[PDB]
């Protein structure tokens, strides 16, 4: 995700606000950030309880793909 | 890591206090740094 | 930005302000192609320069600009500060996971 | 890391190819070959996951 | 509106002595700061034109000292004919004048 | 007025062709500079900029008149029509005047004939620039000039005793460099025309290591220490270090990619490149050990026991030594 954004940046003049493309790679980047953080969580209390980490595990299994849908939906029908 | 399977609780030990001074440092860091070239 | 006469010195050529010296320097509202910084305003001033063949009268105008943050804080302040953080997360892994925090 | 660093090595492709022609809106055979093999990549993956 | 302080308001000197004359802007005056000489039942006259520089007919004595916002009037070897009031006046802006300072013989 | 009259005096009969003196002497012209700024001095094209007010001083004995005034003070209208010497900069690359509002030139003739002649000009000049012992380097690369079509037997240069003056020297443009003096230097060169006298202006630069220092310098070391992080973890997890020790190589490579962009695409090796290589080796030799540490660990363990702990005081009093003696090798030259 970094590099896609590096390579992007280049492009593009050094201009202060936020672009709609640079707000869907934020959008994009704490997606997966809050997922490699998700894992680290579970992570923390894996030899603890099981059932907590298990439980958590197929929340986001379900709840990731709904909230980047609906991300999505709000991105594509307030920029278009 | 060095720490481990010598002294497990020295390890746990200062796991545990770096896991809460390095964020209190990183933020004093950030107040200092902010206040003093904002003010400048 | 400095003008100033060439080839006539202080005693042949003297320059000043048609209005006001506050007014005389105006800059347009739409008259901006600046990204990057911001025009606070204009200062004029009026001078001498000695050189090696005799005084010249030398105008000064100065704009003032202030840089903005925005781009810098996107580019490297809020990267930094997430790097930092992802390398803070190490420090919740179990013990036992040694190439994970590696 | 098989599956991840091949796929990182398709977008950086991807990235690094669509450079050279200008900034047109239609797709061309480039680009259709490389969807093609980013949707092999990611199916490599995916069935690595399914497994 | 640009505000010019002029320091002392009132000021005693005798014959032959150094005199420092201050004037203080509120906002940027650049080097449009004029120092203007009046003695009494008579029109002012231009002592100093610009900071330091001296007018035609003035004598050596007088000399300016400028900056963005602090000015200065010094009188060197001081004679019987300096016994009057002096302003200080920019022209950056509109102009505006100080109080003025009325030297007196004691 | 009387100006107008003597204006037209002077240009009845007079021929701009010729040089004063054309059968009798050579001409002898007074040059005079001021340098404005030097430019960035970029080592790619092998350039740097320069920004000078060149004046010139000859005597012109058809441009004498007799008048109660002195000296008759002109803008560039008259320059075209009176005799200019033809100098030019043989180390130039590209070189323009100044035209803006209009041409940036003076013409002054005296009572006597003394003509008086500057102009503003700015000089893309060029020097090769010897890059060894980079950025620890120093350089005097010049601005020399000479007649174009007049040799040493038609036209004469000589400086003055106060030919060249510098600016402010902080308003310049000299960003890597440093400003630490100049001379001047007077020669006669055969060329395929004849023999001209070439004058010469050196400045002496010295490159100031501050941006190659937090560009390189810090962070090549920085990621050393990093790959030397790798012997205090536990001999036993075999994918951290190796993990650890080729991402090390990963950043070397990339870092040492992004700052050889710098400099030209030159041959020789210098002290930047040394550097580097050096660093990218004992990531190397690092990671190496780390390798015949776990194959020794399987073929014999009294061999791989203290191999480690040899290491760990090995690699940082070694690289310790090559920065001493790197460091004072490079700043004695
Ligand atoms: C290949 O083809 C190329 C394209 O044709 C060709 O390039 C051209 O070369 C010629 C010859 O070298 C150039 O001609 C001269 O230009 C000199 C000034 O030059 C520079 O400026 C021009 C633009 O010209 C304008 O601006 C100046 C300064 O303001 C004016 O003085 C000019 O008149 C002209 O002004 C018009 O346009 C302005 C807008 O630009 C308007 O604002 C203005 O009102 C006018 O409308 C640039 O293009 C040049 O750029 C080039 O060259 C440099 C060289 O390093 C390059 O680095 C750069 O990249 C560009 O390539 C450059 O910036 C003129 O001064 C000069 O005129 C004089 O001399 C001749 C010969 O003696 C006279 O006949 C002529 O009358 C001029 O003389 C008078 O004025 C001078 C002023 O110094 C006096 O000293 C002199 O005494 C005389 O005064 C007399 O007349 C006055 C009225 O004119 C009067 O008042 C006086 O009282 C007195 O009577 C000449 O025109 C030409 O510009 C180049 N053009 C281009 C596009 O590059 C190239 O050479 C060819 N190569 C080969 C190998 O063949
Ligand atoms: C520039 O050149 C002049 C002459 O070419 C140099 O001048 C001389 O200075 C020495 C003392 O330093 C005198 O003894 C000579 O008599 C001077 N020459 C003349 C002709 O008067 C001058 O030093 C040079 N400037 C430099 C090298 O910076
Ligand atoms: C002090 N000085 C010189 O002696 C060289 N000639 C002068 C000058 C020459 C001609 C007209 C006006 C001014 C000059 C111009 C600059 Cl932009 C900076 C320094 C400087
Ligand atoms: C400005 N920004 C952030 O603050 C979040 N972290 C960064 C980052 C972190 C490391 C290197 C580069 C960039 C990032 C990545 C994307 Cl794809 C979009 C916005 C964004
Ligand atoms: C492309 N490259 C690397 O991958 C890292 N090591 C090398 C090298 C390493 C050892 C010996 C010779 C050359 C090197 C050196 C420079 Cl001065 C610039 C880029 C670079």
């Amino acid at each position: 995700m970094t590099t896609i954004n590096t390579h992007l940046r280049e492009t593009l003049p050094k201009i202060p606000y936020v672009k709609a493309i640079d707000m869907y790679l934020m959008g994009c980047f704490v997606f997966v950030f809050m997922a490699l953080l998700e894992y680290a969580l579970v992570n923390y209390i894996f030899f603890s309880q099981p059932a907590r980490a298990a439980a958590i595990d197929r929340w986001s299994r379900i709840f990731f793909p709904v909230v980047f849908s609906f991300f999505n939906i709000v991105y594509w029908l307030y920029y278009v | 890591n060095y720490f481990t399977k010598s002294q497990p609780a020295r390890a746990a030990k200062i796991d545990r206090l770096s896991r809460i001074a390095f964020p209190l440092l990183f933020g004093i860091f950030n107040l200092v740094y902010w206040a003093t070239y904002l003010n400048r | 930005l400095k003008f100033g006469s060439y080839a006539y010195t202080r005693a042949e050529v003297v320059y000043e302000w048609t209005r006001e010296p506050a007014r005389s320097v105006v800059v347009a509202e739409d008259g901006s192609r600046l990204n990057q910084y911001d025009l606070l305003g204009q200062t004029v001033d009026s001078g001498i320069v000695q050189s090696s063949t005799g005084e010249y009268v030398v105008m000064t105008t100065h704009f003032h600009l202030k840089r903005k943050i925005g781009y810098f804080v996107i580019q490297t302040y809020l990267p930094c500060i997430m790097t930092v953080i992802l390398s803070q997360v190490s420090f919740w892994l179990n013990r036992e996971s040694v190439p994970a925090r590696t | 890391v098989f599956g991840v660093t091949t796929v990182l090595t398709m977008t950086t492709l991807s990235i690094s190819a669509r450079n050279s022609l200008p900034k047109v809106a239609y797709a061309t055979a480039m680009d259709w070959f490389i969807a093609v093999c980013y949707a092999f990549v990611f199916s490599a993956l995916i069935e690595f996951a399914t497994v | 509106n640009i505000v010019m302080t002029q320091s002392p308001k009132s000021m005693s000197m005798s014959v032959g002595e150094r005199v420092t004359l201050s004037c203080k802007a509120s906002e940027y005056v650049g080097t449009y700061v004029s120092w203007y000489q009046q003695k009494p039942e008579q029109s002012p006259k231009l002592l100093i034109y610009g900071a330091s520089n001296r007018y035609t007919g003035v004598p050596d004595r007088f000399t300016g000292s400028g900056s963005a916002t602090d000015f200065t009037l010094t009188i060197g070897s001081v004679q019987a004919e300096d016994l009057a009031d002096y302003h200080c006046g920019q022209s950056y802006s509109y102009p505006t004048f100080g109080a003025g300072t009325k030297l007196e013989l004691k | 007025g009387d100006v107008t009259v003597i204006l037209n005096n002077l240009l009845e009969g007079y021929d701009n062709k010729l040089r004063p003196d054309i059968g009798v002497k050579p001409t002898l012209i007074h040059t005079d500079m001021y340098v404005n700024s030097i430019g960035p001095v970029n080592a790619i094209n092998m350039e740097y900029t320069i920004d000078i007010f060149f004046a010139q001083t000859w005597y012109d004995r058809r441009l004498k008149f007799n008048s109660t005034i002195k000296v008759l003070r002109l803008n560039s209208n008259m320059v075209g029509k009176i005799w200019i010497p033809d100098t030019f900069f043989r180390n130039s690359k590209k070189a323009d005047a100044h035209w803006i509002t209009t041409p940036n030139r003076m013409l002054r003739i005296w009572n006597d004939g003394r003509v008086l002649y500057t102009l503003r000009l700015t000089i893309d000049a060029e020097c090769q620039l010897q890059l060894h012992n980079f950025p620890m380097d120093e350089h005097s690369c010049p601005l020399e000039f000479s007649s174009y079509g007049y040799p040493r037997e038609e036209i004469v240069y000589q400086w003055k005793r106060s030919s060249v003056e510098v600016g402010d020297t902080r308003s310049w443009r000299l960003y890597q460099f440093s400003f630490v003096g100049l001379r001047n230097t007077t020669e006669v060169v055969k060329t395929t025309s004849g023999d001209y006298v070439v004058m010469s202006v050196y400045f002496d630069l010295s490159r100031r290591m501050g941006y190659f220092t937090i560009q390189t310098y810090i962070p090549c070391t920085l990621i050393v220490v990093l790959s030397w992080v790798s012997f205090w973890i536990n001999k036993d997890a075999v994918p951290a270090r190796t993990s650890l020790g080729i991402t090390t190589v990963l950043t070397m490579t990339t870092l040492s990619t992004i700052a050889r962009k710098s400099l030209p695409k030159v041959s020789y090796v210098t002290a930047m490149d040394l550097f580097v290589s050096v660093c990218f080796i004992f990531v190397f030799s690092a990671l190496v050990e780390y390798g015949t540490l776990h194959y020794f660990v399987s073929s014999q363990p009294a061999r791989a026991a203290k191999m480690d702990s040899y290491a760990r005081i090995f690699f940082p009093t070694a690289f310790c030594l090559f920065n001493l003696v790197y460091w004072v090798s490079y700043l004695y030259l």
